[PDB]
């Protein structure tokens, strides 16, 4: 033929069949032992998610949400993702004492449901009403963005203490139980309005620590609705929403490390 | 074009002096007119040689920039700029990826260009050396007056004059001469002075006395002649053009390189476009379809391989430089290993090029002297009183002297003023009797008759050094038979005795044997003149026989020859044991050529020519079956009337071939004949008459000390110490580097698979990219470099000089067996070890292997800063990318770890590491430096930006260890099978 | 620890780099030693 005879062509096939078969069987074996060394409830390493990311619902083309108020299908793209998220926080999804629980309607302290063990059933998560998100189809004019803190197993988000000076200096400082979120731009051509649990501009600490998908399915993380009823129009406004805390940090590279990058433009 | 120049020349030495003048419109006495000479100048053109048109270095450099790998790397470099252009227009990408990768790849092409350019070097100044043989000026007779003119202004027809010490300015017809002798070594390779006279003495113009040639010099006397040829039209000017004009051609090693380039280029374009369409079918945007292709290019092309080859060659050439063997062309480092036929000059190559005493006949006994340079033999006789009598004649009846200031150099190597035979005798006595000058001071010469054409003897009368005599001793030497007709007694073991027919017959026997050995034989005799008949003041007349020259006492015979170099016989046998055919090709006479052939082992004992059979059986040569003769001796005059097909039959039908009295073109023809049969041929030589053959040879080797400038220009290799044993070393080195290149190539190729497979699974699996493009270049250009080079220092696995020369048609540098092992077996194991570490990194950070399938869409989505892992955690864009790049880093390090084992297995093709050992210090160096480089690239701060290399946790380093070990075991088991059964299965499938 | 389990999300990449570079250097020196056993 090309290389060899039929007899040789066969033998080279019988070899590579057994050979690659063995190699596949060995590869699988090493994957088995790897998995055997891992927990079902907690990942081996967590230093790469460490400082929590802050992500929002409006799916930004490039950290930007520009549209026209005087146009219907101009914002119907951002309403798709906005709906996708809030559709999960339905009351019909949170039914019965299992696996949900009614928690303080005001920001409270942490809740420990034991260890990362299966020695108990599904760890009961705090309910969250999308109805706590006042004012927010969504904002056809002047968007109503929804913030979110990235989930990390066993992470206890710790707010800053009012020992020294603060950006939003001491205003509504629920020091003990709220992780604040203050959006900014100089360039003050807007109108910041925050909505959340208990009416505070933060995340209620009663939703922590997260026990993971395996030990807490259907779990709901707290949301923080933000509305920009800015009196300006037809210009790119670089708005940055920042979260503050002891376990919260940022990076010049990762522009989502505990903060937002939104470029709103109501070009109408 | 040069087929005309490969033919024997035609001449006009047969014409009379007068007749020759009519042909050139010339005067025998007055010479040309100033006006007629200038007319002929403009007519024929200058008496000069024009160098052939060369290829500029520009075109030579750029021709390498387009050879398979460079072509693919160019397509990659441009395709980078393509994707970059498409980006800069569509979505403003502030990145530098495609732009920088395009710059990097273009640089890789340029630098790789320098390496191949350095390897494909051609240092040739043939025509320049020939031009150096034309004198600046010549002496001509114009308008009846002699004047010096620019030799280029010399034309056919003018009257030229030459004298001892000057170069022949052009081909001349001798019309007048006085004691003129010439050095025709340019045409023959033999430096013994040849007389020139107006008389025609041979039909063959290269042998007649009435022609003098350009490229030669007058050694003594004076001559006048008419110019018959000028410039390019001279006999050796044509040889110049032939030699300088010959197409170089591709080396065996070069052909091998291009061959695997085709193979690897083939699989590259195959998988390249095979997966380019496979991606579009899967619905991949052309934006991405090209990005994957660039990666495929980089994965398939072994970026550092061609440069490795060059370095391995260079390092092999450095070792040979250290044995006095200079390599002018890097590729010639290997040709000697692939050589199946050596065509060797005799004089100054196989031989020392110096008349040396070989045997002596005295006391009715043949004695042998030591002919070797360094005198590696033993003594023959010292005791016999006869010896001292013969020794005295050899010293006394000798007019040769050592040049001043030689006392530093060895006797046999020092320059001597005199003819070759007298120098030989001088050096013979000086060696075994001490200072000859002393013997010539103790015995003052009073009268002598120098060797005469008519007398055929030379005699001398000396004052006997003996005090009790202080009388007159007569000594003489000459033609053995002439000396015999002048002897009455023979000095036997001390005492004289009558010359009976018995001893006279033993003389003839001794004389015939020595002459049969191709040796020049001389007779020696002396006579103690009677005291009473010769007073202490008796005057001797040299002009008229004033003393007896008959009834003298015969002392002995001495024989001499230009002997082989000490190492030559043994080197010839070694070449022949390695299955190399050795042919002699010489301008010298057949009797001498044949005798040295037997001396060095070109013709082995018992082997006969058709002429030998005929003489032994006493029958006509036509009655001899030529197939009964494995040896042959072909004279150039017969070679001339043979067609190439008939030359091919001679080459095919004889194992032991001697081509004697060959011209320079004839040497070229013999070389081409050998090549025509498909053989790789080496030429060894030292003369300008070797230049065409040296050029045409696959590898020409010139002698460094004895070699002429031309020969060393025409060669690929120079033996700087004239050590012929270096050929044996060269062939051995050549074979070793050929095997080691295979090892180094397999090693380099093996790591291509773990660079290809990640890109494929990236498409077919939709997982995060396991390894990056930049990461690949860190391997092929970084870590693999020193290890790959180090394989050039591997010792032989067996006695390589015991095997036959490779068949260049069947035995390739890269074959299917190499690809099967490198791509199908070992590289495949490396790929898995890479993937394993990849799955380990991701799974330990929260992305278990199961959830990875079909996630790249969301993984690469820059706007999704919340991807969910297996444990329910959310990752931003840059966070997961850090883990991904950490995966690139550990996959990279996995390659390094699996290359550890590969380096050790590529060490040997057959033998076990437990047999070959670990005595390669460069290889071990490679292991340490490779690992140091990898660690540095991972842990050095800032490398995460420039190369996207991230720090690895200690446990990460050990992921591929079990795969590294399986490689070592697998290959060790496999080679154990090879050795345990030379049959073929494992052998014919995987044996590189 | 409980709410004070910050060490769980921390890794000393600084020490690892220092050690990694020490090792790389020493492997580089060791290599020179073995190579220079004859040049
Ligand atoms: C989650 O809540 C949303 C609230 O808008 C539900 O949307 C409803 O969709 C139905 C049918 O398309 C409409 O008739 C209603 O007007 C919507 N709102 C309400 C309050 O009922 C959505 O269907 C819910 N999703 C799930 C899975 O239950
Ligand atoms: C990533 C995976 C799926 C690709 C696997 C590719 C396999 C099938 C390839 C890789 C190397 C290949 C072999 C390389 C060498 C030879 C020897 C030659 O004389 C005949 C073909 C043969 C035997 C090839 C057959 C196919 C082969 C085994
Ligand atoms: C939000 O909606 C409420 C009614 O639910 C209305 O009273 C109020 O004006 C709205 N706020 C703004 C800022 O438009
Ligand atoms: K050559
Ligand atoms: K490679
Ligand atoms: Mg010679
Ligand atoms: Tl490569």
């Amino acid at each position: 033929f090309l290389g060899r005879t039929g007899s040789s062509w066969f033998k080279i096939f019988l070899f590579y069949l057994i050979f690659y078969g063995c190699l596949a069987g060995i590869f699988i074996g090493t994957i088995q032992v790897l998995l055997l060394t891992l927990s079902d409830f907690e990942p081996k390493y967590q230093d790469r998610v460490a400082p929590p990311g802050l992500s929002h619902a409006p799916y930004a083309i490039k950290t930007e949400i520009s549209f026209s108020i005087s146009n219907p299908k101009s914002y119907e793209s951002f309403v798709k993702s906005m709906h996708k998220l809030m559709d999960l926080y339905n009351e019909s999804s949170q039914a019965g004492n299992s696996p949900f629980e009614d928690c303080s309607d005001t920001p409270a302290d942490y809740i420990k449901r034991g260890d990362l063990d299966d020695s108990q059933g599904q760890k009961k998560a705090c309910r969250f009403s999308r109805m706590w998100l006042k004012n927010c189809g969504y904002a056809e004019g002047k968007p109503c963005v929804v913030a979110k803190l990235n989930r990390i197993i066993g992470f206890y988000p710790k707010p800053l203490k009012n020992t020294t000076d603060l950006p939003e200096e001491l205003q509504a400082n629920y020091n003990q139980y709220v992780l604040p979120l203050r959006c900014a731009a100089r360039e003050k051509i807007g109108s910041i309005e925050y909505f959340g649990l208990g009416g505070y501009a933060g995340f209620p600490l009663q939703y922590y620590p997260y026990y993971g998908k395996r030990l807490q399915k259907k779990y709901l993380q707290p949301l923080l609705a933000i509305q920009f009823t800015n009196l300006t129009q037809n210009m790119e406004l670089r708005i940055e929403c920042k979260v503050y805390g002891e376990n919260i940090d940022y990076s010049e590279k990762d522009r989502f490390r505990g903060r937002f990058e939104v470029k709103i433009e109501v070009k109408s | 074009l040069d087929e005309l120049k490969k033919e024997v020349s035609m001449d006009d030495h047969k014409l009379s002096l007068d007749e020759l003048h009519n042909k050139y419109g010339t005067d025998l006495t007055r010479g040309l007119t100033n006006a007629r000479a200038k007319e002929i100048l403009a007519r024929d053109g200058p008496n000069s040689l024009t160098p052939p048109p060369t290829t500029p270095e520009w075109i030579k450099f750029c021709r390498q920039l387009f050879g398979g790998f460079s072509i693919l790397l160019w397509i990659g470099a441009i395709l980078c700029f393509l994707a970059y252009g498409i980006q800069a227009a569509t979505e403003d990408e502030p990145a530098n990826d495609n732009l920088y990768l395009g710059v990097v790849l273009s640089t890789v092409v340029i630098v790789t260009g320098c390496f191949s350019y350095y390897q494909e070097a051609k240092s040739s100044r043939i025509m320049d050396s020939f031009k150096n043989m034309v004198p600046q000026q010549a002496l001509v007779i114009r308008d009846g007056e002699k004047s010096t003119i620019n030799a280029e202004f010399v034309v056919a027809g003018d009257l030229v004059e030459v004298k001892g010490g000057d170069r022949i300015p052009a081909d001349l017809r001798i019309i007048s001469a006085h004691g003129c002798k010439v050095d025709n070594s340019s045409l023959t390779g033999e430096s013994e002075p040849q007389t020139r006279s107006p008389e025609f003495s041979s039909e063959n113009p290269l042998e007649t006395r009435n022609i003098a040639f350009f490229s030669t010099n007058c050694v003594e006397g004076t001559a006048r002649g008419v110019v018959v040829y000028t410039g390019d039209r001279t006999v050796m000017g044509r040889i110049a053009t032939l030699a300088s004009g010959l197409e170089v051609g591709r080396t065996p090693i070069a052909i091998e390189i291009e061959h695997f380039i085709h193979i690897i280029t083939g699989v590259a374009v195959f998988l390249g476009v095979s997966f380019f369409i496979l991606s579009l079918i899967l619905g991949y945007s052309w934006l991405e379809a090209v990005i994957f292709l660039i990666g495929i290019i980089v994965a398939n092309v072994p970026e550092g391989l061609l440069a490795t080859v060059t370095v391995c060659l260079t390092l092999t050439a450095k070792r040979m430089a250290r044995k006095n063997c200079l390599v002018k062309n890097l590729e010639a480092v290997e040709t000697l290993g692939s050589t199946s036929t050596i065509c060797s000059d005799k004089t100054g190559t196989l031989t020392q090029n110096r008349m040396t005493v070989a045997h002596m006949w005295f006391d009715n006994q043949i004695h042998e002297a030591d002919t070797t340079e360094n005198q590696s033999g033993a003594a023959f006789d010292k005791t016999s009183a006869t010896w001292s009598a013969l020794s005295r004649i050899a010293a006394l009846c000798n007019r040769a002297v050592f040049q001043a200031g030689q006392d530093n150099v060895p006797i046999l190597k020092r320059s001597v003023a005199g003819d070759a035979s007298e120098s030989a005798l001088l050096k013979c006595i000086e060696l075994c009797c001490g200072s000859v000058q002393g013997m010539r001071d103790r015995n003052p010469k009073i009268v002598e008759i120098p060797f005469n054409s008519t007398n055929k003897y030379q005699l001398s009368i000396h004052e006997n050094e003996k005090s009790s005599e202080s009388r007159y001793l007569l000594v003489m030497k000459g033609a053995p038979e002439r000396i015999l007709d002048r002897c009455s007694t023979i000095l036997l073991n001390g005492a004289e005795e009558p010359l009976k027919e018995d001893m006279k017959e033993a003389f003839q026997n001794a004389y015939l044997e020595l002459g049969g050995l191709g040796e020049r034989v001389l007779g020696f005799c002396h006579f103690a003149l009677p005291e009473d008949k010769y007073n202490e003041g008796y005057p001797f007349d040299a002009d008229e026989p004033n003393f007896p020259t008959t009834d003298l006492c015969f002392v002995g015979l001495m024989a001499m020859i230009d002997p082989p170099r000490a190492a030559v016989p043994d080197a010839v046998g070694k070449c022949r044991s390695a299955g190399i055919k050795v042919i002699m090709v010489t301008g010298d006479h057949p009797i001498t050529a044949k005798a040295i052939a037997k001396g060095v082992g070109i013709i082995s004992e018992g082997n006969e020519t058709i002429e030998d059979i005929a003489a032994r059986l006493n029958i006509p040569i036509g009655q001899v079956n030529p197939r009964d003769a494995k040896a042959c001796v072909v004279h150039g005059s017969d070679l001339k009337d043979l067609s190439t097909e008939v030359l091919d039959d001679i080459l095919h039908y004889h194992t032991e071939i001697v081509f004697a009295r060959t011209s320079p073109q004839q040497k070229l023809i013999i070389v081409e004949g050998c090549q025509r049969q498909g053989a790789i041929v080496a030429v060894t030589g030292d003369g300008v008459n070797d230049s065409p053959a040296l050029k045409k040879a696959d590898i020409g080797v010139a002698m460094g000390i004895s070699g002429s400038d031309v020969s060393k220009q025409a060669a690929d290799m120079i033996l700087l110490d004239d050590n012929f044993a270096s050929i044996v070393t060269g062939v051995e080195e050549g074979r070793l580097i050929f095997d080691n290149l295979k090892k180094s190539i397999a090693y380099t190729l093996t790591s291509n698979i773990p660079e290809i497979t990640p890109f494929l699974v990236f498409i077919i699996g939709n997982v995060p990219l396991p390894l990056g493009t930049v990461t690949i270049l860190c391997i092929d250009l970084g870590t693999d470099m020193v290890p790959a080079i180090s394989l050039a220092y591997e010792q032989a696995e067996s006695d390589i000089m015991k095997r036959q020369p490779r068949n260049p048609k069947t035995d390739k540098l890269v074959n299917e067996r190499l690809i099967s092992m490198a791509y199908g077996q070992i590289g495949m194991i490396q790929a898995l070890g890479g993937f394993f570490s990849y799955f380990v990194i991701l799974a330990e950070n929260g992305f278990l292997p199961m959830d990875l399938i079909g996630k790249r869409v969301r993984w690469d989505d820059r706007w999704i800063s919340d991807v969910e892992d297996s444990f329910g955690q959310q990752w931003t864009y840059e966070q997961r990318k850090i883990v991904e790049f950490t995966c690139h880093t550990s996959f990279f390090i996995s390659i390094v770890v699996v290359q550890w084992a590969d380096l050790i297995i590529c060490k040997t093709r057959r033998n076990s590491i437990f047999q070959q050992g670990m005595k390669n210090k460069i290889l071990i160096f490679g292991l340490f430096e490779e690992t140091a480089l990898a660690a540095f690239l991972s842990y050095c701060p800032g490398t995460d930006v420039a190369l996207r290399m991230y720090p690895l946790k200690p446990s990460w380093w050990f992921c591929a260890f079990p795969y590294s070990l399986i490689i070592f075991l697998y290959d060790e088991m496999r080679r154990f099978i090879i050795r345990r059964s030379p049959g073929g299965w494992v052998e014919q499938e995987t044996y590189y | 620890e409980g709410p004070d389990n910050d060490e769980r999300f921390t890794y000393d990449y600084y020490r690892l780099r220092v050690v990694g570079l020490i090792v790389a250097a020493v492997l580089c020196v060791i290599g020179i030693i073995i190579l220079l056993a004859g040049k």
